[PDB]
């Protein structure tokens, strides 16, 4: 006969870090296997299609990624504008909209999370640089043939679709997420939420200076834990350590000898006639090809996880930030009511605000109250006794009301029941028409 | 053309030297050699006019075939998102 | 082999804490601290999410119980009676055992060599020969634990989006209720309830 | 104008099954490619990083 | 977009007009009280 029922809530913030792209890499068949050399080159040749079979996988795996991105981020057909007044209900986003003060016109929690993800490949032109360094340092530094394409969308271009994304939900709530952008007043926005998750809209607006509060609060709580925790990003910073190894690793596989008398190709043709270095040159491009085998195949492994994850950023998005999703522990841990995206490299980082019961209190239930011999069940809610009167509330939020005809209905007798108890159940109507006359 | 990971002038010094590997040359004039973060563009020119994307090149960088002023040729442009759309938000 | 982080006993004590979590609380301990509700007025707001009314489930609880008892038994009754059942558990167990038994198998194979006993290379031929040998042998000892690891590589893959899969069978099924067709069994979803099984 | 109401209903059980982990195997390569032999660990050496 | 009447039936009452931020002043019908007064004259 014991519920408990929570008398206050907290309005909670987490955090979710998801991959949506890995760098897009680009293997020298030619110059990993016979750099600048014209007979290994051609005894490469008599294995077949075996490169042209790496660079469509290699291809596929940029245009992949590039495909998750979009597929990702591009999910709003117009780049959405805030308000210049700054002003929704006494909600402070000033920590997830873009700041116009700094490049790139990232938000202050975008700019702490790229700075904290430390980027080794970073691609670009880098052909400038050359010699005049301590050492090379490098993953190849191009020299070996393997280099890193630049991504289609800037991460000034993510930032933007960031924002759009941030202006849309903000002033328009899941409407544009199905069609036109419909503005709403964000407290009606949330109430509308706060409905959602099972709890009226009156709890929202007696407590909107209370809600906006802890809102703010779970904001700046979610930058100290970024800046403070350094270890945080970690599923970004480890696609960026595996692919940097991966790199790594292909390299130094050319310093592997094979068999072979010198891991230098020029030294094998310069100390032997062409028929034993051409058995030199074989065992060393046998160790090549099965160093880009395992390379192409850890990428194409490393690529499914990386478009299974991409996958679920996009439908996170889709079903927490361009609407509002009843699965449980999907968009945050607690009852969803909103979502917020923020661009990181190689990835998404989602800020989840969810309604969390807090400061419970156990009350005597029943199933229904025996009136007239009437068994009368709620129409939404549950029974409490304080210990002295019947009322109902609410599932989510303890609010007691007096317990009527028009909360409640009637099925039945109270014999069925087995937990029935006896209560009056009140009537507006008959004690006004009872009034009425007399 | 697109060669991936060198500078602009590097490549046309390599061409007047005739160093390079590939034996054609793509026709290049002022206007029609840009400098892309992948590498350095030759025989496309770059307009201030952003588009949707429909071959694309890197970086935010895509290319077209559109008829320019009064004559159609192969463009390069900065990546358009969308249409911009203010929403009315008020109280 | 290395043992799991979490022992068997450490798993039933998870799936103890599931059970007791919901049947105590239902969908509450997944969304704040666990509030005590009883069972019957659970299933009233159960019956309610899938568009039944409470007074059905009251009406009819000893019904409801007794249908319930009776597709426990025969739950037990079927996984005792059929043993394909659990064979998707089973394939698992299986597949890694023939993984292993062939890469143990593979330090048979001569692949090409006069023989598969490096102390019989050794013996037998001088070092040149030897050598060409040996590393014939260590050509073909690394292509077989480059296939195992390939598949061990795929495998892990494909356990990783069923471990996803159950990940969100507990959370939408277990702690809360959902309204996906047929993502929680055949019908309208009610509830669920873990089990915890060898490798699964 | 014509509809099926259900007058009466079963509750059911049914049973999902699905693999959460794998055995975890560890594998010496130098072991299983050249076990006790030091001629053959000196050629393995050759490969490098594998 | 399909505009009612404001009625009793149609909203529920908490709380008094303080506590909510942008309450503004309007006629809620009550559909009893209308009755009652055509079942008195
Ligand atoms: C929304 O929240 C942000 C913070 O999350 C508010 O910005 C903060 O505004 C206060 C008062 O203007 C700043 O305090 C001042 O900071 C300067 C820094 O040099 C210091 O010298 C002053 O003595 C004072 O401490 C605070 O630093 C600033 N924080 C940030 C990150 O900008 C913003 O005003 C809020 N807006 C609304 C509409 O609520
Ligand atoms: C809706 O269907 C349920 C069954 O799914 C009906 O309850 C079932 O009613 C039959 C006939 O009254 C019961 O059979 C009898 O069971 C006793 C057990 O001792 C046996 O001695 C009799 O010979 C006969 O077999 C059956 O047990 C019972 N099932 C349960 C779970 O209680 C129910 O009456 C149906 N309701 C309507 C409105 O049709
Ligand atoms: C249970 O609730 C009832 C009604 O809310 C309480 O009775 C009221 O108490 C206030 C003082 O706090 C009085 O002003 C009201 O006139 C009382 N109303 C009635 C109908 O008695 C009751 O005290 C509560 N009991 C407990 C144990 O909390
Ligand atoms: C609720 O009230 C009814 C009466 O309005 C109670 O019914 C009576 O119960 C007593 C025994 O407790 C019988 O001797 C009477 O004959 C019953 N009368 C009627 C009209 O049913 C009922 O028991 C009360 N229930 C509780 C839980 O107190
Ligand atoms: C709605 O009506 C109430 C009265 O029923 C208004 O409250 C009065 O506002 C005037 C403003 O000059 C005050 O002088 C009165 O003392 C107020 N009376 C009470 C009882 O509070 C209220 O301002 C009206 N609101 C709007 C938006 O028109
Ligand atoms: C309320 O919960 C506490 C938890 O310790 C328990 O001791 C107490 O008896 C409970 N009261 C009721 C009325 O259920
Ligand atoms: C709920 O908790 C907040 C915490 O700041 C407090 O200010 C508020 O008064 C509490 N409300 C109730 C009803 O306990
Ligand atoms: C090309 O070289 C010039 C030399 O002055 C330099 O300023 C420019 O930044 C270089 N471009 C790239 C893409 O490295
Ligand atoms: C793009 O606009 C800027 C504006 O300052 C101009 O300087 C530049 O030349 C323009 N580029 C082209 C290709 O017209
Ligand atoms: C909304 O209310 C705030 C209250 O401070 C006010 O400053 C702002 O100008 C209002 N905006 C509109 C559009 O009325």
């Amino acid at each position: 006969n014991s519920i408990a029922i929570p008398t206050n809530f907290t309005i909670s913030v987490t955090t979710e870090i998801l991959p949506v792209s890995m760098t897009k890499t680009s293997v020298d068949c030619t110059m990993y296997i016979c750099g600048d050399s014209t007979e290994c080159s051609n005894l490469l040749l008599q294995y077949g299609s075996f490169c042209t079979q790496l660079k469509r996988a290699l291809t596929g795996i940029a245009v992949e990624q590039d495909k998750n991105t979009q597929e990702v981020f591009a999910q709003v057909k117009q780049i959405y504008k805030t308000p210049p007044i700054k002003y929704f209900g006494g909600f402070n986003f000033s920590q997830i909209l873009p700041d116009p003060s700094k490049p790139s016109k990232r938000s202050p929690i975008e700019d702490l999370l790229f700075n904290k993800v430390t980027l080794a490949d970073a691609g670009f032109i880098k052909q400038y640089g050359d010699c005049l360094g301590d050492i090379a340092a490098r993953c190849a530094q191009k020299f070996n043939g393997l280099t890193v394409l630049p991504p289609l969308l800037t991460d000034e271009m993510i930032a933007q679709y960031t924002s759009a994304l941030l202006a849309g939900t903000i002033t328009s709530g899941w409407t544009f997420g199905a069609g036109p952008a419909l503005q709403i007043p964000f407290p009606m926005q949330m109430a509308y939420r706060f409905n959602g998750i099972g709890v009226t809209q009156n709890v929202l607006y007696e407590n909107q200076k209370l809600i906006a509060n802890q809102f703010n609060s779970a904001i700046g709580k979610i930058q100290d834990s970024l800046f403070s925790t350094p270890s945080a990003l970690g599923k970004l910073q480890d696609v960026v350590n595996h692919n940097a190894q991966a790199l790594n690793t292909l390299v130094k596989q050319l310093s592997s000898k094979f068999g072979a008398i010198s891991s230098v190709l020029n030294d094998i043709l310069s100390r032997l006639d062409p028929p034993e270095a051409e058995v030199q040159i074989d065992r060393l491009i046998t160790g090549r090809l099965q160093s880009l085998q395992t390379y192409v195949t850890q990428q194409l492994i490393r690529a499914a996880e990386i478009r299974a994850s991409a996958n679920l950023a996009a439908t996170k998005m889709s079903e927490c930030v361009l609407g509002q999703s009843k699965r449980v522990d999907f968009c945050g841990k607690g009852y969803h009511l909103m979502s917020f995206p923020q661009s990181a490299p190689h990835g998404v980082v989602f800020l989840h605000v969810t309604y969390v019961p807090a400061q419970e209190k156990n009350f005597t239930t029943a199933p229904a109250i025996c009136h007239d011999g009437k068994a009368h069940f709620p129409r939404e809610g549950v029974f409490v006794s304080n210990g002295t009167h019947w009322f109902l509330t609410q599932r989510n939020f303890y609010e007691p009301q007096i317990i009527t005809t028009d909360n409640t209905f009637v099925s039945g007798n109270c014999d069925v029941v087995i937990g029935i108890v006896n209560n009056t159940v009140y009537d507006p109507l008959q004690l006004e028409l009872d009034s009425f006359k007399e | 053309v697109l060669y991936q990971g060198v500078n602009c002038t590097e490549v046309s010094v390599a061409i007047h030297a005739d160093q390079l590997t590939p034996t054609w040359r793509v026709y290049s004039t002022g206007s029609n050699v840009f400098q892309t973060r992948a590498g350095c563009l030759i025989g496309a020119e770059y307009v201030n006019n952003s588009y949707e994307c429909d071959i694309p090149i890197g970086a935010g960088i895509c290319a077209s075939y559109q008829t320019q002023t009064k004559s159609q040729s192969i463009i390069a442009y900065t990546m358009s998102l969308g249409a911009e759309n203010s929403v009315a938000y008020s109280n």
